[PDB]
């Protein structure tokens, strides 16, 4: 039932330090393994290490020379240091529980959500959040000219789900990133319900309602 | 049909400690064992740092008859030896390092010999 | 450094196919590895350890078999949910290595016509220094297809960014597309037309502004 959160950066630098933090919720850090996976944007995942509760770390050794695992049993959490990072390490980095007592049992259970960590060189930039009007009714909503990719839509507070499509962003020249998200709704449902889409761009810390209506 | 045991140890592994600590270097082992009369023997062997290496401790279940319930039903002796502190701990399966010095750090071997036989053996460096 | 070789990398099969890949190990691996599950976007999940073990809470049509070097993970009947990328991952050995995964697309859908929208810039984005329209056409199923831009009557080449979703719950794709370009060229033509190309008659749409 556990769940896990991770609290990192989504840009860095080049060759500077990227620090995540994993915290643990509804368990222990009691007899298991706390691991922490990468998965480059396209490619499979990759083992970075593990931590036991007493030290004890366990470390992939293609990077052992620039990473190191931390545990805070005190505010129940465990944290990533990974120094230098170059361009290959934009990646997603989940953090996650290896456990299971029996002989053939070391799975990765319990996985968190995973963070995006993207590398380059810049600042950042906020999105810029414009609606898109009307068999059935199309409507949606356009999210353009952001800085790092991880951003999400919903609608209504998430309250409209079903039928919905949030299209993965491209990349305009500009060196920048663009991104839609659309709904098919009734079209005697035009008029009575009020459409808002809420855009959340966590990078920037920017968390924007726009209403949708001809 | 079954004859044999089986254990598994997650070989490598790295510890690191700072002068003045407390910490016990603990190993999750895991087994399945049939034939239920062994000689299970958990020994802690050290390096410093490398061909040669010392002793540092060794428990020793003997002729114990308990397969598959958990092997802390029958308990054994730990004798370990004196040139090293390094209070000994539950199992025989972890190590406790109080008031560390720097002279401790070095590389650690826990192997398992089960009835003559090394079932399984696993590294850990520790270092300041 | 344990070396874990999926096959096949990329398979496509309708619904209710029986579905079978292999993973190999280098080195002997008793009964130790994993099938994990990662849908788009999301966090992969457990589906088989101890390599034939059933994890709790999920159907009984994924099935685990093999050991030492070659196992074999087996989905009975697909269902239009399971379209996820599958890795087979090891724990007897540090460093724990994955494999390269395999991307499994449902094939079951028929040649499904797309349902074509389309957007015209809003004013607030006018007033904000740039003009986009956007070209939508929403669940269709086969392929990629061709959507082409006219400026009154003339296919345009430049300013276009076309995307696509993954397969969703019922195995349908939606290509978007847009239109960037400055107001000043907006505002020199009239009519914008959209004009997609997919199994059935080239059908287009167009805009003026009103």
């Amino acid at each position: 039932q556990v769940q896990l959160q991770e609290s990192g950066p989504g840009l860095v630098k080049p060759s500077e330090t990227l620090s995540l933090t994993c915290i643990v919720s509804g368990g222990s850090i009691s007899r298991y393994y706390w691991s922490w996976i990468r998965q480059p944007p396209g490619r499979g995942l990759e083992w970075i290490g593990n931590i036991y509760y007493t030290g004890t770390t366990n470390y992939n050794p293609s990077l052992q020379s620039r990473v190191t695992i931390s545990l805070d049993t005190s505010k129940n959490q465990f944290s990533l240091r990974l120094t230098s990072v170059t361009a290959a390490d934009t990646a997603v980095y989940y953090c996650a529980r290896i456990g299971g007592v029996s002989f053939g049992e070391r799975p990765i259970d319990y996985w968190g959500q995973g963070t995006l960590v993207t590398v380059s060189s810049a600042s950042t930039k906020g999105p810029s959040v414009f609606p898109l009007a009307p068999g059935t009714a199309a409507l949606g909503c356009l999210v353009k000219d952001y800085f790092p990719e991880p951003v999400t839509v919903s609608w209504n507070s998430g309250a409209l789900t079903s039928g919905v499509h949030t299209f993965p962003a491209v990349l305009q020249s500009s060196g920048l990133y663009s991104l839609s998200s659309v709904v098919t709704v009734p079209s005697s449902s035009l008029g009575t319900q009020t459409y808002i889409c809420n855009v959340n761009h966590k990078p920037s810390n920017t968390k924007v309602d726009k209403r949708v209506e001809p | 049909q079954p004859r044999g045991a089986e254990f598994h140890m997650w070989n490598y592994h790295s510890h690191v400690f700072s002068v003045g600590d407390t910490f016990s270097l603990a190993m999750h082992l895991q087994y399945k064992i049939h034939e239920a009369p062994f000689d299970l023997l958990l020994e802690w062997l050290y390096v410093p740092i490398p061909h040669l290496a010392q002793r540092v401790a060794s428990t020793v279940y003997q002729n114990c008859e308990h397969a598959d319930n958990y092997t802390a039903y029958c308990l054994g002796i730990s004798h370990m030896e004196p040139s090293f502190g390094l209070i000994l701990h539950d199992g025989g399966t972890t190590l406790k390092f109080v008031d560390t010095p720097e002279s401790l750090s070095g590389l650690y071997v826990f192997v398992v010999y089960f009835n003559g036989h090394v079932e399984a053996v696993a590294y850990t460096v520790v270092s300041t | 450094d344990i070396q874990m070789t999926q096959s096949p990398s990329s398979l496509s099969a309708s619904v209710g196919d029986r579905v079978t890949i292999t993973c190999r190990a280098s080195q002997t691996i008793s009964t130790y590895l994993n099938w994990y599950q990662q849908k788009p976007g999301k966090a992969p999940k457990l589906l088989i350890y101890a390599a034939s073990t059933l994890q709790s809470g999920v159907p009984s049509r994924f099935s685990g078999s093999g050991s030492g070097t070659d196992f074999t993970l087996t989905i009975t009947s697909l269902q239009p949910e399971d379209f996820a990328a599958y890795y087979c991952q090891q724990s007897y050995s540090i460093p724990l290595t994955f494999g390269g995964g395999t991307k499994v697309e449902i094939k079951g859908q028929p040649k499904a016509a797309p349902s074509v929208t389309l957007f015209p810039p809003s004013s607030e984005e006018l007033q904000a220094n740039k003009a986009t329209l956007v070209c939508l056409i929403s669940d269709f199923y086969p392929g990629a297809v061709t959507v082409a831009w006219k400026a009154d009557s003339s296919p345009v080449k430049a300013g276009v960014e076309t995307t696509t979703p993954s397969k969703q719950s019922n195995n349908k794709y939606a290509a978007s597309s847009y239109l960037s370009l400055t107001p000043e060229q907006w505002k020199s033509h009239r009519s914008y037309s959209c004009q997609v190309t997919h199994e059935g008659s080239t059908v287009e749409k167009t805009v003026a502004p009103t």
